[PDB]
RNA sequence: GGUGAAAUGCGCAGAUACCGGGAGGAACGCCGAUGGCGAAGGCAGCCACCUGGUCCACCCGUGACGCUGAGGCGCGAAAGCGUGGGGAGCAAACCGGAUUAGAUACCCGGGUAGUCCACGCCCUAAACGAUGCGCGCUAGGUCUCUGGGUCUCCUGGGGGCCGAAGCUAACGCGUUAAGCGCGCCGCCUGGGGAGUACGGCCGCAAGGCUGAAACUCAAAGGAAUUGACGGGGGCCCGCACAAGCGGUGGA
Protein backbone atom coordinates (compact mmCIF):
# COMPACT_ATOMS: atom_id res chain seq x y z
CA UNK A 1 0.00 0.00 0.00
CA UNK A 2 0.67 3.91 -0.56
CA UNK A 3 -2.52 5.10 -2.06
CA UNK A 4 -4.99 3.12 0.64
CA UNK A 5 -5.35 0.21 2.61
CA UNK A 6 -6.40 -2.79 0.50
CA UNK A 7 -10.04 -4.22 0.99
CA UNK A 8 -9.54 -8.08 1.33
CA UNK A 9 -10.23 -10.88 -0.46
CA UNK A 10 -13.70 -12.14 -0.29
CA UNK A 11 -13.78 -15.80 -0.35
CA UNK A 12 -16.21 -17.96 -1.59
CA UNK A 13 -17.88 -19.33 1.20
CA UNK A 14 -17.56 -22.95 1.65
CA UNK A 15 -19.16 -25.43 -1.08
CA UNK A 16 -20.26 -28.42 1.78
CA UNK A 17 -20.56 -26.84 5.37
CA UNK A 18 -20.80 -22.84 4.32
CA UNK A 19 -17.93 -21.02 6.58
CA UNK A 20 -15.61 -18.70 5.39
CA UNK A 21 -13.02 -19.82 7.36
CA UNK A 22 -13.14 -22.85 6.10
CA UNK A 23 -12.53 -21.58 2.63
CA UNK A 24 -9.49 -19.42 3.94
CA UNK A 25 -7.93 -23.02 5.43
CA UNK A 26 -8.25 -24.98 2.51
CA UNK A 27 -6.30 -22.16 0.10
CA UNK A 28 -3.97 -22.05 3.02
CA UNK A 29 -3.32 -26.21 3.00
CA UNK A 30 -3.48 -25.89 -0.83
CA UNK A 31 0.09 -25.53 -2.70
CA UNK A 32 0.79 -24.30 -6.27
CA UNK A 33 -3.09 -24.17 -6.47
CA UNK A 34 -3.48 -27.92 -7.05
CA UNK A 35 -7.15 -27.19 -4.75
CA UNK A 36 -9.08 -30.31 -5.55
CA UNK A 37 -6.11 -32.02 -3.45
CA UNK A 38 -6.71 -29.85 -0.54
CA UNK A 39 -10.21 -29.68 -0.86
CA UNK A 40 -9.84 -33.88 -0.08
CA UNK A 41 -7.26 -32.72 2.49
CA UNK A 42 -10.07 -30.90 3.92
CA UNK A 43 -13.06 -33.38 3.68
CA UNK A 44 -11.09 -36.29 5.33
CA UNK A 45 -9.78 -34.58 8.10
CA UNK A 46 -13.69 -33.82 8.99
CA UNK A 47 -14.02 -38.01 8.60
CA UNK A 48 -11.41 -38.57 11.37
CA UNK A 49 -12.63 -36.21 13.34
CA UNK A 50 -16.44 -36.40 13.31
CA UNK A 51 -14.79 -40.40 14.23
CA UNK A 52 -11.85 -40.00 16.69
CA UNK A 53 -13.54 -37.41 18.75
CA UNK A 54 -16.94 -38.12 17.80
CA UNK A 55 -18.34 -34.39 17.79
CA UNK A 56 -18.97 -31.97 14.94
CA UNK A 57 -15.58 -31.64 12.87
CA UNK A 58 -16.55 -28.49 11.99
CA UNK A 59 -17.03 -26.74 15.83
CA UNK A 60 -13.32 -28.20 16.77
CA UNK A 61 -11.69 -26.20 13.74
CA UNK A 62 -13.79 -22.95 14.97
CA UNK A 63 -11.96 -23.33 18.31
CA UNK A 64 -8.62 -24.61 17.05
CA UNK A 65 -8.38 -21.72 15.64
CA UNK A 66 -9.35 -19.46 18.89
CA UNK A 67 -6.63 -21.31 20.60
CA UNK A 68 -3.47 -20.24 18.30
CA UNK A 69 -4.85 -16.70 17.73
CA UNK A 70 -2.60 -14.37 19.56
CA UNK A 71 -3.65 -11.44 20.94
CA UNK A 72 0.21 -9.63 21.43
CA UNK A 73 3.00 -9.42 19.09
CA UNK A 74 6.51 -8.08 18.22
CA UNK A 75 6.02 -5.20 15.78
CA UNK A 76 9.61 -4.43 15.79
CA UNK A 77 11.44 -0.96 15.47
CA UNK A 78 14.14 1.54 15.73
CA UNK A 79 14.90 4.91 17.18
CA UNK A 80 17.95 6.54 15.61
CA UNK A 81 21.35 4.64 16.81
CA UNK A 82 19.85 0.93 17.66
CA UNK A 83 16.62 -0.76 16.87
CA UNK A 84 14.25 -2.49 19.66
CA UNK A 85 11.68 -5.53 19.29
CA UNK A 86 8.67 -3.83 20.47
CA UNK A 87 5.11 -5.13 21.93
CA UNK A 88 2.14 -4.59 20.04
CA UNK A 89 -1.36 -5.47 19.97
CA UNK A 90 -3.24 -7.51 17.04
CA UNK A 91 -5.79 -6.69 14.39
CA UNK A 92 -9.01 -9.07 13.68
CA UNK A 93 -7.80 -10.17 10.66
CA UNK A 94 -3.88 -10.68 11.47
CA UNK A 95 -5.19 -13.58 13.99
CA UNK A 96 -7.21 -15.23 11.25
CA UNK A 97 -4.25 -15.65 8.90
CA UNK A 98 -1.40 -16.60 11.42
CA UNK A 99 -4.11 -19.29 13.23
CA UNK A 100 -4.40 -21.02 10.27
CA UNK A 101 -0.96 -20.39 8.99
CA UNK A 102 0.46 -21.86 12.03
CA UNK A 103 -2.55 -24.53 12.13
CA UNK A 104 -1.09 -25.67 8.64
CA UNK A 105 2.97 -25.26 9.53
CA UNK A 106 2.73 -27.47 12.10
CA UNK A 107 0.56 -30.04 10.23
CA UNK A 108 3.76 -30.56 7.73
CA UNK A 109 6.06 -30.62 10.61
CA UNK A 110 4.55 -33.45 12.28
CA UNK A 111 5.73 -36.69 11.97
CA UNK A 112 2.71 -38.63 10.30
CA UNK A 113 2.62 -40.32 7.13
CA UNK A 114 -0.61 -39.17 5.95
CA UNK A 115 -1.92 -35.70 4.60
CA UNK A 116 -5.34 -35.20 5.80
CA UNK A 117 -4.08 -37.38 9.35
CA UNK A 118 -1.57 -34.75 10.34
CA UNK A 119 -4.39 -32.03 9.63
CA UNK A 120 -6.42 -34.17 11.70
CA UNK A 121 -4.51 -34.36 15.01
CA UNK A 122 -3.09 -30.66 14.55
CA UNK A 123 -6.65 -29.80 15.04
CA UNK A 124 -7.47 -32.07 17.63
CA UNK A 125 -4.09 -31.02 19.41
CA UNK A 126 -4.53 -27.57 18.56
CA UNK A 127 -8.29 -27.27 19.91
CA UNK A 128 -6.75 -29.32 23.25
CA UNK A 129 -3.58 -26.80 24.35
CA UNK A 130 -1.13 -28.43 23.40
CA UNK A 131 1.02 -29.53 19.91
CA UNK A 132 2.89 -27.33 18.05
CA UNK A 133 0.14 -24.98 17.14
CA UNK A 134 -0.54 -23.34 20.15
CA UNK A 135 3.02 -23.25 21.62
CA UNK A 136 3.97 -20.79 19.07
CA UNK A 137 0.89 -18.88 19.82
CA UNK A 138 2.10 -18.45 23.66
CA UNK A 139 5.44 -18.23 22.06
CA UNK A 140 4.38 -14.54 20.97
CA UNK A 141 2.99 -13.55 23.82
CA UNK A 142 5.70 -14.75 25.96
CA UNK A 143 8.31 -12.32 23.50
CA UNK A 144 5.41 -10.14 24.26
CA UNK A 145 5.97 -9.99 27.93
CA UNK A 146 9.62 -11.32 28.25
CA UNK A 147 10.61 -8.19 26.01
CA UNK A 148 7.98 -6.01 28.09
CA UNK A 149 10.98 -3.80 28.68
CA UNK A 150 10.39 -1.94 25.69
CA UNK A 151 6.09 -0.86 25.50
CA UNK A 152 6.84 3.09 25.81
CA UNK A 153 8.46 2.60 21.79
CA UNK A 154 5.10 0.94 20.61
CA UNK A 155 2.88 2.25 17.62
CA UNK B 1 -6.04 30.76 25.23
CA UNK B 2 -4.32 31.55 29.42
CA UNK B 3 -7.83 33.29 28.81
CA UNK B 4 -8.88 32.69 33.09
CA UNK B 5 -8.83 36.20 34.79
CA UNK B 6 -5.78 38.54 35.41
CA UNK B 7 -5.31 39.37 38.72
CA UNK B 8 -5.76 43.19 38.02
CA UNK B 9 -9.28 43.01 37.56
CA UNK B 10 -9.87 40.88 40.84
CA UNK B 11 -8.66 43.60 43.12
CA UNK B 12 -10.48 47.06 44.38
CA UNK B 13 -7.17 49.73 44.75
CA UNK B 14 -3.69 48.80 46.08
CA UNK B 15 -0.29 49.84 46.37
CA UNK B 16 2.16 48.24 44.78
CA UNK B 17 4.83 49.46 47.29
CA UNK B 18 3.15 47.88 50.38
CA UNK B 19 5.53 45.35 51.03
CA UNK B 20 3.32 43.54 53.36
CA UNK B 21 0.29 43.17 51.73
CA UNK B 22 0.27 39.76 51.65
CA UNK B 23 -3.46 39.15 51.24
CA UNK B 24 -3.29 40.71 47.75
CA UNK B 25 0.25 39.85 47.19
CA UNK B 26 0.01 35.83 47.13
CA UNK B 27 -2.37 35.85 43.99
CA UNK B 28 0.98 37.40 42.37
CA UNK B 29 2.40 34.40 42.95
CA UNK B 30 1.76 30.75 41.48
CA UNK B 31 1.70 27.36 42.79
CA UNK B 32 5.32 28.17 42.76
CA UNK B 33 6.99 31.05 44.35
CA UNK B 34 7.55 32.41 41.31
CA UNK B 35 6.31 36.40 40.32
CA UNK B 36 3.70 35.48 37.80
CA UNK B 37 4.32 36.30 34.39
CA UNK B 38 3.28 39.41 32.94
CA UNK B 39 0.20 38.06 30.98
CA UNK B 40 -1.43 36.41 33.84
CA UNK B 41 -0.77 39.44 36.13
CA UNK B 42 -1.89 42.07 33.64
CA UNK B 43 0.09 45.14 34.79
CA UNK B 44 2.21 47.67 33.07
CA UNK B 45 4.99 48.34 31.65
CA UNK B 46 5.63 50.52 34.71
CA UNK B 47 3.41 48.13 37.31
CA UNK B 48 5.36 44.80 37.03
CA UNK B 49 8.73 46.19 37.07
CA UNK B 50 7.33 47.90 40.53
CA UNK B 51 5.55 44.57 42.12
CA UNK B 52 8.89 42.78 41.12
CA UNK B 53 11.06 44.44 43.27
CA UNK B 54 8.10 44.30 45.73
CA UNK B 55 7.80 40.63 46.10
CA UNK B 56 11.72 40.99 46.26
CA UNK B 57 11.08 42.94 49.48
CA UNK B 58 8.24 41.18 50.70
CA UNK B 59 10.37 37.86 50.49
CA UNK B 60 13.17 38.74 52.39
CA UNK B 61 10.51 40.03 55.68
CA UNK B 62 9.46 36.16 55.37
CA UNK B 63 6.04 37.37 54.33
CA UNK B 64 5.72 35.80 51.01
CA UNK B 65 7.70 32.42 50.19
CA UNK B 66 10.81 31.98 48.22
CA UNK B 67 9.01 29.02 46.24
CA UNK B 68 7.03 25.92 46.67
CA UNK B 69 7.06 22.46 46.11
CA UNK B 70 3.81 21.38 43.83
CA UNK B 71 0.07 19.85 44.62
CA UNK B 72 -0.60 17.37 42.14
CA UNK B 73 -4.32 18.99 42.33
CA UNK C 1 11.64 -4.97 62.62
CA UNK C 2 9.29 -2.37 63.55
CA UNK C 3 5.69 -1.46 61.96
CA UNK C 4 4.84 2.27 60.82
CA UNK C 5 1.25 2.84 59.60
CA UNK C 6 1.81 6.35 57.22
CA UNK C 7 4.79 6.62 55.44
CA UNK C 8 6.14 8.64 52.44
CA UNK C 9 7.69 7.91 49.17
CA UNK C 10 10.33 9.35 47.86
CA UNK C 11 11.04 9.18 43.89
CA UNK C 12 14.01 9.77 42.16
CA UNK C 13 14.41 10.09 38.50
CA UNK C 14 17.52 10.44 36.28
CA UNK C 15 18.02 9.27 32.83
CA UNK C 16 20.41 6.13 33.70
CA UNK C 17 18.33 5.16 36.54
CA UNK C 18 15.29 5.84 38.88
CA UNK C 19 15.39 5.53 43.00
CA UNK C 20 12.58 4.76 45.31
CA UNK C 21 13.37 5.46 48.84
CA UNK C 22 10.61 5.41 51.36
CA UNK C 23 10.49 6.51 54.45
CA UNK C 24 8.08 7.40 57.92
CA UNK C 25 7.04 10.85 58.62
CA UNK C 26 10.22 12.39 59.82
CA UNK C 27 12.07 11.29 56.78
CA UNK C 28 13.42 7.79 57.80
CA UNK C 29 14.69 4.97 55.61
CA UNK C 30 13.07 2.34 56.46
CA UNK C 31 13.52 0.85 52.13
CA UNK C 32 15.25 2.04 49.59
CA UNK C 33 15.47 0.68 45.91
CA UNK C 34 16.16 1.28 42.54
CA UNK C 35 16.26 -0.06 39.29
CA UNK C 36 20.32 -1.98 39.55
CA UNK C 37 18.85 -3.55 42.73
CA UNK C 38 15.92 -4.88 40.79
CA UNK C 39 19.11 -6.95 38.24
CA UNK C 40 19.14 -3.90 35.54
CA UNK C 41 23.06 -3.86 34.45
CA UNK C 42 23.46 -0.70 32.34
CA UNK C 43 21.18 1.32 30.19
CA UNK C 44 18.71 -1.33 31.23
CA UNK C 45 17.97 0.60 34.03
CA UNK C 46 16.60 3.84 32.91
CA UNK C 47 13.69 2.19 31.63
CA UNK C 48 10.30 3.19 32.32
CA UNK C 49 9.72 -0.74 33.01
CA UNK C 50 12.87 -0.33 35.35
CA UNK C 51 11.00 2.57 37.38
CA UNK C 52 7.66 0.29 37.58
CA UNK C 53 9.81 -2.25 39.31
CA UNK C 54 11.68 -0.44 41.93
CA UNK C 55 8.52 1.34 43.16
CA UNK C 56 7.26 -2.49 43.67
CA UNK C 57 10.27 -4.24 45.50
CA UNK C 58 10.95 -1.05 47.53
CA UNK C 59 7.01 -0.68 47.73
CA UNK C 60 7.09 -4.60 49.01
CA UNK C 61 9.99 -4.42 51.35
CA UNK C 62 7.76 -1.63 52.88
CA UNK C 63 4.77 -3.90 53.59
CA UNK C 64 7.17 -6.05 55.16
CA UNK C 65 7.23 -3.35 57.63
CA UNK C 66 3.60 -3.51 57.58
CA UNK C 67 2.77 -0.24 55.31
CA UNK C 68 -0.91 1.72 55.63
CA UNK C 69 -0.18 4.98 53.70
CA UNK C 70 1.58 6.60 51.90
CA UNK C 71 2.60 10.65 50.67
CA UNK C 72 4.65 11.06 47.42
CA UNK C 73 7.49 12.59 46.87
CA UNK C 74 9.22 13.12 43.60
CA UNK C 75 12.92 14.44 42.23
CA UNK C 76 13.26 15.14 38.50
CA UNK C 77 12.33 14.56 35.58
CA UNK C 78 13.39 11.41 34.25
CA UNK C 79 12.26 8.08 32.31
CA UNK C 80 9.65 6.43 33.67
CA UNK C 81 9.14 9.30 36.03
CA UNK C 82 5.63 8.82 36.55
CA UNK C 83 5.79 5.28 35.76
CA UNK C 84 6.64 4.78 39.34
CA UNK C 85 4.23 7.21 40.71
CA UNK C 86 1.85 4.92 39.36
CA UNK C 87 3.31 1.79 40.25
CA UNK C 88 2.68 2.74 43.72
CA UNK C 89 -0.76 3.48 43.09
CA UNK C 90 -0.99 -0.09 41.80
CA UNK C 91 0.95 -2.14 44.62
CA UNK C 92 -1.74 -1.48 47.04
CA UNK C 93 -1.19 1.31 48.90
CA UNK C 94 -3.17 4.91 50.18
CA UNK C 95 -1.74 7.48 47.76
CA UNK C 96 -1.95 10.31 49.81
CA UNK C 97 -0.56 13.36 48.35
CA UNK C 98 1.61 13.82 45.17
CA UNK C 99 4.33 16.47 45.21
CA UNK C 100 7.44 17.62 43.22
CA UNK C 101 10.16 19.53 44.51
CA UNK C 102 13.10 19.43 41.80
CA UNK C 103 16.52 20.83 42.85
CA UNK C 104 16.36 24.49 41.10
CA UNK C 105 19.12 26.55 41.29
CA UNK C 106 18.88 30.37 41.25
CA UNK C 107 22.04 30.40 39.02
CA UNK C 108 24.99 29.51 41.66
CA UNK C 109 27.04 26.62 39.85
CA UNK C 110 28.06 27.11 36.02
CA UNK C 111 27.28 23.40 35.07
CA UNK C 112 29.68 20.99 33.26
CA UNK C 113 30.42 21.45 29.45
CA UNK C 114 27.81 19.11 28.64
CA UNK C 115 24.83 21.73 29.44
C1' G D 1 27.38 6.94 38.22
C1' G D 2 28.13 7.34 33.09
C1' U D 3 27.04 6.25 27.58
C1' G D 4 25.05 5.56 21.16
C1' A D 5 26.51 1.10 24.07
C1' A D 6 30.41 0.47 27.93
C1' A D 7 34.59 0.58 31.15
C1' U D 8 38.08 3.61 34.02
C1' G D 9 35.63 6.10 39.05
C1' C D 10 33.01 6.10 43.89
C1' G D 11 30.53 1.92 47.89
C1' C D 12 30.33 -3.49 53.06
C1' A D 13 36.30 1.66 56.67
C1' G D 14 28.80 1.74 54.62
C1' A D 15 28.30 4.89 48.66
C1' U D 16 23.51 6.71 46.07
C1' A D 17 18.66 7.89 47.55
C1' C D 18 16.87 9.88 52.59
C1' C D 19 16.04 13.62 57.27
C1' G D 20 18.55 17.63 60.79
C1' G D 21 22.55 20.71 61.80
C1' G D 22 27.20 23.18 60.15
C1' A D 23 31.05 25.66 57.06
C1' G D 24 32.66 27.72 52.55
C1' G D 25 32.89 29.74 47.52
C1' A D 26 30.40 31.27 43.16
C1' A D 27 26.84 33.24 40.71
C1' C D 28 21.36 35.48 41.01
C1' G D 29 15.76 31.30 39.29
C1' C D 30 10.38 33.34 38.39
C1' C D 31 9.58 39.15 37.31
C1' G D 32 12.71 38.89 31.94
C1' A D 33 9.86 41.31 27.46
C1' U D 34 10.92 41.91 19.81
C1' G D 35 11.77 45.78 27.13
C1' G D 36 15.87 49.82 29.87
C1' C D 37 20.41 52.47 30.45
C1' G D 38 25.23 53.71 29.06
C1' A D 39 30.32 56.61 24.70
C1' A D 40 32.17 52.23 24.03
C1' G D 41 33.79 47.67 25.94
C1' G D 42 29.60 46.68 29.36
C1' C D 43 25.18 46.30 33.36
C1' A D 44 20.01 42.71 36.19
C1' G D 45 18.62 38.85 43.61
C1' C D 46 17.41 42.72 47.96
C1' C D 47 19.11 47.79 51.08
C1' A D 48 21.36 52.34 51.86
C1' C D 49 24.90 55.67 50.74
C1' C D 50 28.52 58.69 47.14
C1' U D 51 27.52 59.99 41.91
C1' G D 52 27.27 60.34 36.05
C1' G D 53 24.10 60.85 31.77
C1' U D 54 19.32 61.81 30.15
C1' C D 55 14.06 63.19 28.83
C1' C D 56 9.53 65.87 29.66
C1' A D 57 7.10 71.03 31.44
C1' C D 58 6.95 76.59 32.15
C1' C D 59 9.98 79.63 28.33
C1' C D 60 12.44 82.85 33.34
C1' G D 61 18.07 83.89 32.61
C1' U D 62 23.00 85.42 30.06
C1' G D 63 23.36 86.33 24.22
C1' A D 64 26.64 82.85 19.17
C1' C D 65 29.47 81.55 24.18
C1' G D 66 28.53 76.95 18.88
C1' C D 67 30.92 71.87 15.46
C1' U D 68 35.05 68.67 14.79
C1' G D 69 39.19 67.35 16.38
C1' A D 70 46.12 65.55 14.07
C1' G D 71 49.17 64.62 18.39
C1' G D 72 48.63 64.45 23.95
C1' C D 73 45.25 62.37 28.25
C1' G D 74 41.70 58.91 30.14
C1' C D 75 38.12 54.51 29.90
C1' G D 76 38.57 49.35 27.21
C1' A D 77 35.05 42.20 27.51
C1' A D 78 37.81 37.84 27.34
C1' A D 79 42.12 35.24 27.98
C1' G D 80 47.72 36.69 29.95
C1' C D 81 51.44 38.30 33.43
C1' G D 82 52.95 40.34 38.78
C1' U D 83 52.72 40.40 44.76
C1' G D 84 49.19 38.75 48.20
C1' G D 85 44.68 36.58 49.57
C1' G D 86 40.41 32.96 47.90
C1' G D 87 39.32 28.01 45.56
C1' A D 88 32.55 25.53 45.93
C1' G D 89 31.36 24.51 40.80
C1' C D 90 33.45 24.94 35.78
C1' A D 91 37.75 23.87 33.64
C1' A D 92 43.34 24.56 28.69
C1' A D 93 47.58 21.68 30.01
C1' C D 94 47.73 16.91 32.13
C1' C D 95 46.03 11.32 34.13
C1' G D 96 42.77 7.37 32.64
C1' G D 97 38.53 4.70 30.15
C1' A D 98 35.84 4.14 25.61
C1' U D 99 35.02 4.79 20.23
C1' U D 100 38.00 4.28 15.44
C1' A D 101 42.06 1.35 10.72
C1' G D 102 44.73 5.03 13.98
C1' A D 103 41.87 9.49 17.80
C1' U D 104 47.27 13.59 20.74
C1' A D 105 39.90 14.71 19.38
C1' C D 106 33.80 14.46 19.25
C1' C D 107 31.66 11.01 24.07
C1' C D 108 32.91 9.54 29.72
C1' G D 109 35.58 9.63 35.17
C1' G D 110 39.44 12.84 37.86
C1' G D 111 42.78 17.08 37.28
C1' U D 112 46.78 22.33 37.97
C1' A D 113 46.38 27.21 35.58
C1' G D 114 42.55 29.94 35.84
C1' U D 115 37.94 32.19 36.33
C1' C D 116 36.49 35.12 42.30
C1' C D 117 38.84 40.02 45.63
C1' A D 118 42.50 43.32 45.82
C1' C D 119 46.17 46.57 44.07
C1' G D 120 49.32 47.78 39.93
C1' C D 121 50.45 46.04 34.59
C1' C D 122 48.52 43.93 29.59
C1' C D 123 45.46 47.95 25.97
C1' U D 124 43.94 43.30 21.65
C1' A D 125 38.75 41.41 19.30
C1' A D 126 33.78 39.30 14.01
C1' A D 127 35.54 45.91 20.24
C1' C D 128 29.94 44.81 14.98
C1' G D 129 24.64 48.74 12.94
C1' A D 130 31.10 45.26 10.39
C1' U D 131 27.40 52.25 8.99
C1' G D 132 33.14 58.26 13.00
C1' C D 133 30.73 63.00 14.91
C1' G D 134 27.18 67.35 15.03
C1' C D 135 23.11 70.42 12.46
C1' G D 136 19.11 71.61 8.46
C1' C D 137 15.26 68.97 4.75
C1' U D 138 12.11 64.74 2.69
C1' A D 139 4.58 60.47 2.42
C1' G D 140 3.25 57.85 6.13
C1' G D 141 1.46 53.11 8.72
C1' U D 142 1.45 49.99 12.88
C1' C D 143 3.94 48.20 17.25
C1' U D 144 6.59 49.03 21.80
C1' C D 145 9.23 51.99 26.48
C1' U D 146 9.24 56.83 28.59
C1' G D 147 7.87 61.84 29.66
C1' G D 148 3.90 66.72 29.16
C1' G D 149 -1.33 68.60 27.56
C1' U D 150 -7.86 71.30 27.02
C1' C D 151 -5.55 63.06 28.17
C1' U D 152 -12.23 59.92 22.15
C1' C D 153 -6.87 62.16 20.82
C1' C D 154 -2.76 66.12 20.56
C1' U D 155 2.51 66.65 21.05
C1' G D 156 8.12 65.61 22.90
C1' G D 157 12.46 61.40 23.45
C1' G D 158 13.58 56.16 22.57
C1' G D 159 13.77 51.31 20.72
C1' G D 160 11.71 47.76 16.56
C1' C D 161 9.01 46.02 11.97
C1' C D 162 6.51 47.47 6.85
C1' G D 163 6.49 50.92 3.27
C1' A D 164 6.45 57.37 -0.51
C1' A D 165 9.97 60.02 -2.78
C1' G D 166 14.75 59.11 -3.71
C1' C D 167 19.69 56.01 -3.39
C1' U D 168 21.89 51.36 -4.61
C1' A D 169 25.95 46.80 -8.28
C1' A D 170 22.38 43.86 -6.11
C1' C D 171 20.99 42.61 -1.25
C1' G D 172 18.63 45.76 0.97
C1' C D 173 18.42 51.44 3.24
C1' G D 174 14.37 53.72 4.12
C1' U D 175 12.47 60.73 9.36
C1' U D 176 17.09 55.42 14.08
C1' A D 177 19.14 56.97 5.92
C1' A D 178 22.62 53.38 2.94
C1' G D 179 17.50 59.75 0.75
C1' C D 180 18.77 65.55 -0.39
C1' G D 181 22.91 69.35 1.15
C1' C D 182 27.00 72.20 4.92
C1' G D 183 31.57 71.55 8.34
C1' C D 184 35.63 68.50 10.28
C1' C D 185 37.99 63.77 11.20
C1' G D 186 40.28 59.34 10.18
C1' C D 187 40.64 55.59 6.44
C1' C D 188 41.10 52.95 1.20
C1' U D 189 44.19 52.57 -3.91
C1' G D 190 44.64 44.76 -7.25
C1' G D 191 45.37 38.91 -4.65
C1' G D 192 49.39 36.21 -2.71
C1' G D 193 53.70 37.06 0.12
C1' A D 194 51.81 39.74 5.33
C1' G D 195 49.86 41.69 9.66
C1' U D 196 56.16 38.91 8.28
C1' A D 197 60.99 41.53 7.62
C1' C D 198 63.71 46.40 8.73
C1' G D 199 63.61 50.49 12.10
C1' G D 200 61.86 53.12 15.96
C1' C D 201 57.95 53.00 20.33
C1' C D 202 55.41 50.82 24.42
C1' G D 203 55.62 46.18 28.40
C1' C D 204 58.55 42.59 33.51
C1' A D 205 57.27 38.99 29.99
C1' A D 206 53.89 36.74 26.63
C1' G D 207 53.50 40.74 22.87
C1' G D 208 51.58 45.11 20.90
C1' C D 209 51.72 49.69 17.83
C1' U D 210 53.51 51.96 13.45
C1' G D 211 54.34 48.98 8.98
C1' A D 212 57.41 47.70 3.75
C1' A D 213 59.81 45.49 -0.39
C1' A D 214 62.03 41.73 -3.78
C1' C D 215 59.53 37.83 -6.40
C1' U D 216 55.18 35.18 -8.20
C1' C D 217 49.80 34.82 -10.23
C1' A D 218 45.55 37.20 -13.97
C1' A D 219 43.34 37.40 -10.69
C1' A D 220 41.33 38.08 -5.30
C1' G D 221 36.41 39.95 -4.58
C1' G D 222 30.85 41.68 -4.08
C1' A D 223 26.06 40.94 -4.10
C1' A D 224 22.45 37.85 -7.60
C1' U D 225 20.37 33.60 -11.39
C1' U D 226 19.49 28.48 -13.18
C1' G D 227 20.71 24.23 -11.81
C1' A D 228 23.28 20.27 -9.47
C1' C D 229 24.05 18.59 -4.31
C1' G D 230 23.29 17.88 1.76
C1' G D 231 24.79 12.40 6.77
C1' G D 232 18.29 20.22 5.64
C1' G D 233 13.68 20.21 6.13
C1' G D 234 8.08 20.12 4.10
C1' C D 235 4.43 17.26 0.60
C1' C D 236 3.32 12.85 -3.09
C1' C D 237 4.53 7.64 -6.13
C1' G D 238 6.91 2.55 -7.95
C1' C D 239 6.18 -4.80 -5.36
C1' A D 240 11.15 0.95 -3.21
C1' C D 241 10.63 -1.49 2.24
C1' A D 242 7.29 -3.74 5.14
C1' A D 243 2.54 -7.60 5.41
C1' G D 244 2.40 -12.78 2.13
C1' C D 245 3.95 -16.87 -1.76
C1' G D 246 8.37 -19.19 -4.17
C1' G D 247 13.46 -19.41 -5.38
C1' U D 248 18.75 -18.57 -6.36
C1' G D 249 23.39 -18.75 -3.60
C1' G D 250 24.84 -25.34 -1.72
C1' A D 251 23.89 -30.26 -5.17
MG1 LIG E 1 21.47 20.23 54.15
MG1 LIG F 1 27.50 44.72 23.10
MG1 LIG G 1 13.45 84.09 27.64
MG1 LIG H 1 18.82 90.97 26.75
MG1 LIG I 1 34.91 66.37 20.43
MG1 LIG J 1 40.50 39.11 33.13
MG1 LIG K 1 47.69 33.57 44.11
MG1 LIG L 1 36.99 16.05 30.92
MG1 LIG M 1 46.35 35.89 38.76
MG1 LIG N 1 42.34 43.63 38.57
MG1 LIG O 1 42.33 44.79 29.43
MG1 LIG P 1 46.22 43.06 15.69
MG1 LIG Q 1 31.94 52.96 15.74
MG1 LIG R 1 10.09 56.64 17.02
MG1 LIG S 1 10.80 52.56 -4.81
MG1 LIG T 1 12.13 48.69 5.93
MG1 LIG U 1 51.29 43.85 -4.71
MG1 LIG V 1 10.01 -9.13 1.43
Amino acid sequence: ARRRRAEVRQLQPDLVYGDVLVTAFINKIMRDGKKNLAARIFYDACKIIQEKTGQEPLKVFKQAVENVKPRMEVRSRRVGGANYQVPMEVSPRRQQSLALRWLVQAANQRPERRAAVRIAHELMDAAEGKGGAVKKKEDVERMAEANRAYAHYRW
Amino acid sequence: PSRKAKVKATLGEFDLRDYRNVEVLKRFLSETGKILPRRRTGLSAKEQRILAKTIKRARILGLLPFTEKLVRK
Amino acid sequence: KRQVASGRAYIHASYNNTIVTITDPDGNPITWSSGGVIGYKGSRKGTPYAAQLAALDAAKKAMAYGMQSVDVIVRGTGAGREQAIRALQASGLQVKSIVDDTPVPHNGCRPKKKF
